[PDB]
């Protein structure tokens, strides 16, 4: 234990175990404030009964801080209480009185309770998977600077103080907090009873909201209103997808019944009201139409029993099922969408010669390589060896003068190709 | 540690981190010398490697043993996994893995490079595969449950291709095209 | 160490865990090498029954638990072991009068005799700078696939003493080897092991495609270890009867799976009949001109290229003209790909049928 | 030959039983944390050494809560004088 | 066969005194002394010999602690720890367990800098 404890205190003490480690600091009033003012609060009321107060550095309270931002759950000094990340109370460091860094914690642990809420998401629908995926590559773009905030701690060369990195994180924070209020009101404000079709529209509005006053919101929204276009874009994949894929098969397929239209098995296509009852849109409700198709919805849904009813009658084998452009070949709306968005934004036998090589290299003139044993080695090793098999950016902020109206944006970039597929 | 932590993730467990055939891969016990939090994180990177554990073991469960030629093949369906399909779903899992296999290489190489990384640089890098990992593993499962044989896992492929995660996709593709492979071998022959 | 420590107090001494040996990687990798080919090092101890490597026990690496390395160097040294084993039943060398496998047999031991080159070319491959993760993950499938073959061949790692696995049967020969071959094709068709055991067949049915080749052309009986259907009773051939056609040259009828390939029983009575006819009429009438023909008879081999194949086919087709106006790639190359192009296209089982009935076709 | 094959099963028997060994001291380190003992990873083994002993756990509280006051005294001293 | 130098339990003890006061073995023999009176003291036997009585009393005082979860994860980590049989005074971890167990309810009651006084 002696060369253990030696490296323990000299690998960072264990002021992170609840044992206390007791560090030394300079006295002076400007690096003793904490003492300091603990003295003047001793001096001041005499029924000041001293609380016991850990002392925690701030390059230590720093990275607990990075810890939470992180994501980590069960940390020591922020405490998650009924999903609320709240700041242990026995909490001191030197340079900050116990209020000050109170309040400053405070405020980093109420961003960091919205992460935590927004960290616990499962993503059990084609809907919810893609706000998932979107809210993963978020965090993974905000865990990026994490990082690197993390690395130059590490390397502990200048000094870094607490405002240094609330300020290299304030327009992160921006952003995180704009975040925070979207999402609860896309997903925390749909009710838990809603159907998932409901659940689906109200988030589709609320993302088609947010994308008006985050436009409207100018230059200094732009890596928000990248985000949302983002968000956007991901949560119209799966919904663009199911769309070609009922444009294209006829064939409305839909587990979850998101789609504002649902097929009536019940109406057969020889049945009078094929054209009329097969397709049902979900409209019990008015609510179910789809702000961003709304537009395009009549013309999609006109399409879309075109297509259900060519696919549905029994057609002859039309020579226009052309073997050129496969749909698999066809880029999909999703597809078709970004290339189009990124192009108008201007936005973002070998493997057997070298075996042979190999065994010239390696094996005996004489051995007569075996074909079927030579490709079975290279795939086995070379192959193995040689396995280094290892995007639209829809960021208004290159362009933001030049770039449409997300409405506008929308109608140049996607609804023209929709029409043009409808038409054929 | 790094390097054992990788190790574990490359199916060695230590003392930290055991891997129990009913827990998987876990976190022994709290230590000394890591807050809690570390701890937390630690947790979750345990969690990754137990499925990548459990995805190990599994390949082995269904592809580490040679075919027995028992004369009877259709037999072999029932009880154990088996047929073509299985082999490939196999070769389609271990194939997925090699990327994952890289990545950890490109990790080992970075960590040796940089004896000062946390945990915190591998849990950036390695995010995406504790993306991935976690739906194959879900759709492995869901296969071996229902003990779906043949063609017909086929059908359970295409149904968990309808997953959300691209990544997930993008490797349920591969996987079906494999599976695809073999079943127009067999068409071939019968045509 | 602090950890081992802890467990150690906890253990109250009675878990006399062994003492951790740091040793270098720079060393590590070493000693990974010499399993590569087998060869015992200073952490890894060769147990000769089982031709395995031993792991020392209490190996430490840095930056690693020791018993985490200990474990990863408990697969490497299995991988090892099952190179070294497999290598010791494939060394078995010379067709001594006291081989009892066949020629069969001798040329399959002769093509895994080239399969462990080209492993100890790869072995050689391998440069020292890798990482042992790195070539723990590189060679994990190789090993696998060797040890998948091994277990196939009956010629497995574990030592015959010490695996309670019932009596290992005899390494199949003659027709036995085909079915053998063609039944570990059909388990093995989706696996890495696919196209080597393909080859693998090519060449140990070599030598039964040449006794085949003289019983049909010369009606000489080449089974020097009984595995070709056909026996011949020289008794009766000296007979000048129907006792000479039904009793010198018999085919194997009874055990026709066994004595006749799996692949050839669809032609193996056929073959049987032509070898007959050959040597009856060579007994009978050698001055026929139909039997004293000095034509050559065309070729028959397995060809796995299409190619190959297609020329083949010409080739005999031109031979059996000759031959009746008288009267009157595979696995062979590396970088070459239409050597497999059939075994890609056709089933092995499609592709070999092909091959094989196409010139045993033509010749009888 | 067949000899060296009996060291490595041996040796395999004997890490299951320490594997084995340190599972139960994980359970049992659980075991105090949900009972809030307070004992740490060094602690905690220190604790089941002594107990394997055979330490009356009268006596073996008693020294722990003196103990306990006489580090918490200590420890406010070391943190007052850094 | 050297069972590990398992140091006498005056030893262990003295370990034991550094490693909760974080002090070296010459800053606790005021402490050192002190558990060597305290161990040669005669103490009671305890109230239950008994592994599955001890973990009964445990579930019970857990449950009067309002700690009902923790109540069933006592008798299933004490079910667990018996069945694999490792430790040969089941009875007597048990109960030194019970001793050492905390009310994480009730307020600690800090310490008066008094106590210090007879430290000394």
């Amino acid at each position: 234990p002696d060369d253990r404890s030696w490296l323990e205190h000299h690998v960072v003490h264990q002021y992170w175990t609840a044992r206390p480690s007791q560090f030394p600091h300079s006295l002076h009033l400007h690096s003793n404030l904490a003492a300091v003012w603990d003295q003047h609060l001793y001096s001041s009321d005499p029924l000041y009964v001293p609380d016991d107060r850990v002392l925690v550095t701030e390059t230590q309270v720093i990275r607990e801080t990075l810890w939470l931002l992180s994501g980590v759950k069960k940390l020591f000094i922020f405490q998650l209480i009924d999903g609320k990340v709240t700041v242990r109370n026995n909490i001191i460091v030197t340079h900050l009185t116990h209020s000050c860094l109170r309040s400053v914690l405070e405020q980093i642990a109420a961003y960091g309770q919205v992460v935590f809420r927004l960290q616990e998401t499962e993503a059990p629908f084609r809907t919810y998977q893609a706000f998932m995926w979107a809210l993963y590559k978020y965090f993974i773009s905000f865990k990026e600077e994490l990082a690197e905030i993390e690395k130059c701690i590490i390397n502990n060369d200048t000094t870094i103080t607490l405002a240094i990195v609330v300020d290299k994180l304030a327009p992160r924070l921006s952003q995180l907090k704009v975040l925070h209020k979207v999402f609860s009101t896309g997903v925390a404000e749909v009710p838990p009873d809603t159907r998932n079709v409901v659940r689906a529209s109200h988030l589709l509005n609320t993302l088609y909201k947010a994308i008006l006053e985050y436009d409207n919101v100018g230059e200094a929204s732009e890596q928000t209103v990248s985000l949302l276009f983002s968000l956007w874009v991901e949560t119209v994949r799966p919904y663009l997808q199911t769309v070609d894929e009922w444009i294209v098969h006829g064939h409305l397929w839909d587990g979850a019944r998101e789609f504002i239209i649902q097929r009536n098995k019940n109406v057969p296509v020889n049945h009078r009201d094929f054209w009329y009852a097969t397709y049902t849109l979900y409209s019990v409700r008015q609510h179910t139409m789809v702000s961003f198709l709304k537009p395009v919805l009549k013309q999609i849904i006109m399409a879309g029993k075109s297509m259900q009813l060519l696919k549905n009658l029994q057609c002859a084998e039309s020579t226009t099922c052309q073997a050129g452009a496969r749909d698999a070949e066809r880029k999909s709306l999703y597809t078709l969408f970004l290339e189009s968005v990124q192009s108008r934004l201007r936005t973002p036998k070998e493997n057997l010669m070298k075996m042979q090589s190999i065994a010239e290299s390696h094996l005996e003139l004489d051995d007569v390589h075996d074909p079927l044993l030579a490709i079975n080695f290279a795939r086995m090793y070379l192959e193995q060896s040689d396995f280094h098999e290892k995007d639209v950016c829809v960021d208004r902020s290159s362009e933001s003068v030049t770039c449409q109206t997300f409405e506008l944006t929308l109608r140049s970039c996607l609804y023209p190709h929709i029409d043009k597929q409808y038409l054929d | 540690m790094i390097h054992e932590l990788l190790l574990a993730l490359s199916g060695y467990p230590g003392s930290i981190f055991t891997w129990n055939k009913r827990s998987g891969l876990q976190v022994s016990q709290d230590f000394p010398f890591l807050h809690p939090s570390e701890t937390s994180v630690l947790n979750r990177l345990c969690r990754l490697g137990t499925d990548y554990i459990r995805f190990t073991e599994f390949i082995e469960q269904y592809t580490g043993h040679v075919q027995q030629q028992d004369h009877h093949p259709s037999q072999q369906g029932q009880g154990g996994l088996h047929g073509i399909y299985l082999r490939a779903f196999c070769t389609g899992l271990d194939s997925v893995l090699q990327p994952y296999r890289q990545a950890l290489l490109d990790l080992e190489q970075e960590f040796l490079g940089d004896p000062h990384l946390s945990i915190s640089h591998v849990n950036y890098f390695l995010d995406q595969f504790q993306l991935l990992f976690p739906s194959v593993m879900v759709v492995v499962e869901q296969i071996k449950s229902q003990k779906i044989h043949g063609c017909q896992i086929l059908e359970t492929v295409y149904k968990h291709s309808c997953g959300g995660l691209p990544p997930v996709r993008s490797a349920l593709e591969k996987i079906l095209a494999v599976c695809h492979g073999v079943m127009y071998k067999q068409l071939s022959a019968w045509m | 160490r602090l950890h081992q420590g802890e467990l150690q107090l906890l253990a109250g001494g009675v878990l006399q865990a062994p003492q951790p040996v740091l040793v270098k990687e720079c060393e590590l990798v070493k000693d990974v090498l010499n399993v590569l080919i087998g060869v015992v090092s200073a952490t890894f101890s060769l147990c000769q029954p089982a031709q395995a490597f031993v792991v020392k026990r209490g190996v430490h690496v840095s930056g690693a638990s020791p018993e985490s390395i200990s474990s990863l160097l408990s697969e490497v040294a299995e991988y090892g072991t099952c190179y070294t084993r497999l290598s010791h039943f494939s060394l078995q060398p010379v067709l001594d009068s006291l081989y009892s496998k066949g020629l069969v047999f001798q040329a399959f031991t002769s093509g895994l005799r080239r399969y462990l080159q080209y492993y100890r070319a790869c072995v050689l491959s391998t440069p020292p700078t890798l990482s042992l993760l790195t070539i723990g993950f590189l060679f994990k499938k190789l090993g696998r696939q060797l040890r998948y073959l091994a277990e196939l061949c009956g010629v497995g790692a574990v030592l015959p003493g010490t695996c309670g696995g019932g009596p290992r049967a005899a390494f199949p020969t003659g027709v036995k080897l085909l079915s053998y071959l063609y039944q570990e094709a059909l388990h093995n068709c989706s696996n890495e092991h696919y196209p080597v055991l393909l080859s693998l067949l090519k060449t140990s049915c070599e030598p039964y495609t040449r006794f085949i080749h003289d019983w049909v052309y010369s009606g000489v009986f080449r089974d020097a270890y009984g595995e070709f259907m056909i026996q011949v009773n020289h008794e009766y051939l000296s007979f000048r009867d129907k006792l000479y056609w039904t009793h010198g040259y018999v085919l194997i009828s009874k055990e026709v799976e066994d004595c006749v390939p799996v692949f050839l029983k669809h032609i193996a009575h056929d073959i049987y009949v032509c070898g007959k006819t050959i040597n009856l009429l060579k007994l009978c009438c050698p001055r026929h001109y139909l039997c004293w023909s000095d034509v050559p008879v065309p070729r028959i081999s397995v060809i796995f290229s299409l190619e190959e194949l297609k020329e083949i086919e010409k080739d005999c087709a031109v031979y059996v003209g000759r031959m009746e106006r008288v009267a009157r790639p595979q696995v062979q190359s590396a970088a070459d790909e239409t050597a497999v192009q059939l075994s890609e296209l056709l089933t092995l089982p499609v592709l070999m049928k092909r091959s094989i009935t196409a010139p045993l076709a033509a010749h009888i | 030959m067949a000899s060296s094959s009996g060291a490595g099963a041996a040796a395999a028997a004997a890490a299951a039983n320490l594997n084995a060994v340190r599972e139960t001291m994980d359970v049992l380190l659980e075991i105090s944390r949900i009972l809030n003992t307070g004992l740490d990873m060094e602690t905690l083994s220190i604790c089941v050494r002594l107990c394997e002993q055979g330490i009356n756990p009268e006596a073996l509280s008693s020294v722990i809560k003196e103990l306990r006051k006489a580090t918490e005294a200590l420890k406010a001293a070391e943190n007052m004088t850094s | 066969m050297a069972t590990p130098d398992q140091k006498s339990p005056n030893v262990l003890l003295q370990n034991l005194c550094c490693r909760i006061l974080g002090r070296s073995e010459a800053d606790v023999a005021q402490q050192f002394q002190y558990a060597v009176r305290v161990i040669g003291s005669n103490f009671a036997p305890t109230v239950e010999r008994d592994e599955f009585l001890v973990a009964e009393k445990i579930k019970k005082e857990l449950i009067r602690q309002r700690r009902e979860a923790d109540a069933a994860l006592f008798s299933e980590l004490h079910r667990k720890l018996h069945s694999q049989g490792v430790l040969k005074n089941k009875w007597s971890i048990l109960y030194l367990l019970l001793s050492l167990s905390e009310d994480p309810r009730r307020q600690p009651s800090k310490v008066s800098s008094y106590a210090t006084l007879f430290a000394q």
